[PDB]
RNA sequence: GCGGAUUUAGCUCAGUUGGGAGAGCGCCAGACUGAAGAUCUGGAGGUCCUGUGUUCGAUCCACAGAAUUCGCACCA
RNA sequence: GCGGAUUUAGCUCAGUUGGGAGAGCGCCAGACUGAAGAUCUGGAGGUCCUGUGUUCGAUCCACAGAAUUCGCACCA
RNA sequence: UCAAACCGGGAGAUAGCUGGUUCUCCCCGAAAGCUAUUUAGGUAGCGCCUCGUGAAUCAUCUCCGGGGGUAGAGCACUGUUUCGGCAAGGGGGUCGACUUCCAACCCGAUGCAAACUGCGAAUACCGGAGAUGUUAUCACGGGAGACACACGGCGGGUGUAACGUCCGUCGUGAAGAGGGAAACAACCCAGACCGCAGCUAAGGUCCCAAAGUCAUGGUUAAGUGGGAAACGAUGUGGGAAGGCCCAGACAGCCAGGAUGUUGGCUUAGAAGCAGCCAUCAUUUAAAGAAAGCGUAAUAGCUCACUGGUCGAGUCGGCCUGCGCGGAAGAUGUACGGGGCUAAACCAUGCACCGAAGCUGCGGCAGCGACGUUAUGCGUUGUUGGGUAGGGGAGCGUUCUGUA
RNA sequence: GCCCCGGUAAACGGCGGCCGUAACUAUAACGGUCCUAAGGUAGCGAAAUUCCUUGUCGGGUAAGUUCCGACCUGCACGAAU
RNA sequence: CAGUGUCUGGUGGGUAGUUUGACUGGGGCGGUCUCCUCCUAAAGAGUAACGGAGGAGCACGAAGGUUGGCUAAUCCUGGCAUCAGGAGGUUAGUGCAAUGGCAUAAGCCAGCUUGACUGCGAGCGUGACGGCGCGAGCAGGUGCGAAAGCAGGUCAUAGUGAUCCGGUGGUCUGAAUGGAAGGGCCAUCGUCAACGGAAAAGGUACUCCGGGGAUAACAGGCUGAUACCGCCCAAGAGUUCAUAUCGACGGCGGUGUUUGGCACCUCGAUGUCGGCUCAUCACAUCCUGGGGCUGAAGUAGGUCCCAAGGGUAUGGCUGUUC
RNA sequence: GGCGGCCGUAGCGCGGUGGUCCCACCUGACCCCAUGCCGAACUCAGAAGUGAAACGCCGUAGCGCCGAUGGUAGUGUGGGGUCUCCCCAUGCGAGAGUAGGAACUGCC
């Protein structure tokens, strides 16, 4: 078959489809940091936080940082073990290493997935 | 050196191909068939090819390619017997 | 005989070419010919410089179909070379119920009389069409 | 008809790392000689069989055609 | 495959004193001849197979590799 | 006796070379590929005959789940190739506009292909389930023949060609009766126990000849009854379509068919009528400066057009059925004969003769099933042609046992 | 003994092609140019040894691929092959 | 010197054998016998011929792997080398004869790096059959990557070959012991490219025998391209005038006397050409006779049909047939 | 614009219109970080100016693709005649033609 649309784009993944479990996608924004527990099939987003909602609990500084990233994998991640998930696997389309993803990633681990 | 004389291929052998796994009965994670080399992708049967269409059946194990873009080249999602 | 053409050798030139008439205006008459045949591109010059040389009245004569399927001849023993193109040059496929001469006319047919020339000279019973 | 060889500047011929067209002789001229000769130097002289195809570009590849030559075949 | 010889300036070759690279021919020039020839004189032309090692320094030692040639071996 | 002695001797030399190879009956009944072999008209493991053992459930004639892409078709690689329109380039003539020619591109109509395609079979074919079948399929092992099919027709491919090599379809020689087709390997129909009865098939059914000179309808007339062709034909029959038709036409018969002009040009000459261009005008009911014949050129004779008379079917054209022209040669000529208007032929149909066919009465074999120790009987399904070859029974025979 | 060089062809042998001059035309004759060194002058030569060749001219005959004489580039004739 | 005995190397027609394969439009000459990849093979499969087209017998550490960036031909515009812009699934390129695959790519550029690891199984090649190859696991471990994952060389299908012997890597092995020389299991490398594979060439008219049509040179038969003849259309020549002789181009046929010639018939053999001599059975003819066309005015001729009724009776060179 | 469902008729082109809620452009590069030569890439920051390239809606069906109603040629398959060849029975029907879909649907 040929590559779709998509594939040529590499931002999906197929080898963790292959498997039925869940992604852990990274959204990053200049402005705000945001992730979601979609699941195979569509867009099905089981639970999700914006940097912008960390704010709800008491944050002051910018939500455009590295210490932003890892908190909101922590709310994302305490969320969704209150859903009914355990295994996750990470999803970061395009970006660098060290960057905001690999806190985000460490963060959901910090959490229990 | 470069090639001349315009024409379709250029005459081999008899085809060497098969098409082995019953995919109805046990079949251990291996290769369902045989016609071209090289190919991953189907982890079950996948039967799906353009036309009338394709299937196989029963048999829990994971993983299990194709040949290539032949019979049902195209990766489905899973499948067993019916109660492994 | 399977349709050929060439993609092989060059062989002889048309024995044919001028179309005749002027085609500013595009009609749908002509002369059908009852029955598949082959003809060849010189009997197909007799024919057409047959009538092209009795319309002298006016002209708007035209032919749709023309040689386009050559045939070569082995001339002497055999053991070494397919075939050469010689006499038998280019032929023309028709088909039972195909149109060959058309000339743009109004019911004032001087032209039934050249397309009789040409119907003796052609190896097929062909017929006159009005429509 | 078949196959092999050959088909480069007037003549006789070299030239496959595909990317320089060259040698001997001849012709013209210079030089020299009283001068002519002969050397010697210089120049001119080549659709490098033909067309097409292939390559960034082919005399030097592929295909087709033509000519020459040889062997063979044919010849109440 | 094994062994011997050979592998110096275009060509044919000398050169083991390890410390000069040279000769003949050829090429160019000079002298000469009216001139050309041939002598004769002069000049140019050498990664002296390649690398490494040995020595102060080696074409001329040692080792390794390559070329050429011959004998031999193989050539189901 | 010598391009090499004779005799005997170690030869009943070695051969992938030829030939040879003899009694009866019963059952079944071929093939011409692969790997290897000092092997290729030889075996072994295997495609095919037969027998014993072993295993086990399909197989395929079907259906269902896949793979291929040929024929054909379409329109397609490539290399040719038809026309028109549009845009760009080059050359020539006159104006920087246009006209003409050539090559490449696109579109529509046209289309092209031994090496293609927007589409697209039949069909063969891998794997798994069924009606059918239940023990077939399939797994093992032993003993073989074996890897030199060909020919005719049709369609081919290679082939410049020989009583081919090599594919495809069909059909035969193979393993086929009987039978007609006049005779006949294959065309049509239809398949062999015995004796016998009936009814059908092949074919035939007027006579020899056994069976209706049978039924309905039609054609041909040619005796065609069978070679026959590219080509011609008011021989004849049938059908559709245009125009002219009874307020005197379309065709016959009678008479006109003229004047400038022997139109110009050209031509030895052409004065309607070689050719080259025009083709107007005149008198007027009609008469083309003339469609043909004719002359060396004129002349002459018709037609077109009009009048009278004639008073009726006529004229141009398309298609279909059958026969025909294109056809001269061999000691006596005809369908098997007689001969038949059907005792032919064509389109159908019916009854019979006619096979060892089919059915019925008295006498079989092989295989499988049931019961059985039984391959002995009884019953049941299939019942019975055969070369090469396989298997089995049998009797003629000699001598020596025991009765 | 042989490689080495040389002698020896009464050693096995090799002797193709081209231009010019010159002729009414073709050839022979002479020199060169090239290839492989020479390329053939005595005689005699298509002769039982030349294909092409019934070669060319001619005798002879009504005519003779026969024969004889000459020329002769000598396909694959030529020296005690 | 010798004579001579024995042995080794070289030279050595002076002497003896077709042993040196096959296919093949008889044979010979010319072309082909290993292997890969269209068409032919007629939609699986498999499938031939001196069947039409074209190649492999090696090359390479990189044309290997991974990552980042990038994306091409070709055409147009401004300046064929370059650079900037636009169009552009891609016709580029990707080692190799072709098909198939691929572009935010297996393509290009750059950097980095190097899984061409060891051991052992299951599966794949109708129908049993080895070496070899490939797809897919497991156990232990090398490289790169974050990791999944990717490798058993270069995208896949040609680039290869036994036994004996020799040269190379651990062990085992011969009255009794030491020192040596010798004898195997697995694997790699070296040659056979007339390439499943011999160490190396040739005539044969004195012929014989055992066989076979599975072997040609003739006659017959098929075909008829060639050959002979006719027909259709008809340019043109003919002072003018196609059609009154001649008659091109092209098309359509007949005969089979000619020739080339597809091998079922005969080579377990109908000995060869022509002539000669002798017997038997027929017709596509020159004159004469009767006719058709006429470049037939007349005359004289040209061509064609018919006709055997009569007559075809002779020499020189050559064996020769025309 | 946010937030869902259905979930390849959402391939690919093309038109109108709206929200300063939202969003790319744009703007600025002090720093984290980064380009072999180029903060273009990469990464960070602010928001002057638009909608010229998103998104929300909504209008054409070109072309690709997926379905539906109608039918000639072609073709599967078994008997008939006939010089070749053609015909009949029966299952379908080239390819052309007429139409369907450019989203659909809930909530703030």
């Amino acid at each position: 078959k040929k590559s779709a649309r998509i594939r040529r784009a590499t931002r999906a993944r197929r080898k963790l489809q292959e498997l039925g479990a869940t992604r852990l996608v990274v959204h990053r924004t200049p402005r705000h940091i945001y992730a979601q527990v979609i699941a195979p099939n569509g867009s099905e987003v089981l639970v999700a936080a914006s940097t912008v909602e960390k704010a709800i609990a008491e944050q002051l500084k910018y939500t455009g940082n590295k210490d932003a990233a890892a908190a909101v994998g922590k709310a994302v991640a305490e969320r969704a073990l209150e859903k009914g998930i355990k295994d996750v696997s990470f999803d970061r389309s395009g970006f660098q290493y060290h960057g905001r993803v690999q806190a985000l990633a460490d963060a959901a681990r910090e959490a229990g997935l | 050196a470069h090639k001349k004389a315009g024409g379709s291929t250029r005459n081999g052998r008899d085809s060497e191909a098969k098409r082995l796994g019953v995919k109805r009965f046990g079949g251990e994670s291996v290769l369902a068939g045989s016609i071209i080399v090289r190919q991953r992708g189907t982890k079950f049967h996948a039967g799906a090819n353009v036309g009338c269409g394709r299937d196989h059946t029963l048999f829990a194990k994971a993983d299990g390619k194709v040949k290539f873009e032949v019979k049902g080249p195209k990766n489905r999602k899973f499948i067993s017997i019916e109660a492994e | 005989q399977p349709k050929r053409t060439k993609f092989r050798k060059m062989h002889k030139g048309r024995n044919r070419g001028l179309a005749q008439g002027t085609d500013v205006s595009f009609g749908s008459f002509g002369l059908k010919a009852v029955g598949r045949g082959r003809l060849t591109a010189r009997q197909i010059e007799a024919a057409r410089r047959a009538m092209t040389r009795a319309v002298k009245r006016q002209g708007k004569i035209w032919i749709r179909v023309f040689p386009d399927k050559p045939i070569t001849e082995k001339p002497l023993a055999v053991r070494m070379g397919k075939g050469k193109g010689n006499v038998e040059y280019w032929v023309a496929l028709i088909q039972p119920g195909k149109v060959l001469y058309e000339m743009d006319g109004v019911p004032e047919e001087l032209a039934r009389e050249a397309f009789k020339l040409a119907a003796a000279k052609l190896p097929i019973k062909t017929t006159f069409v009005t429509k």
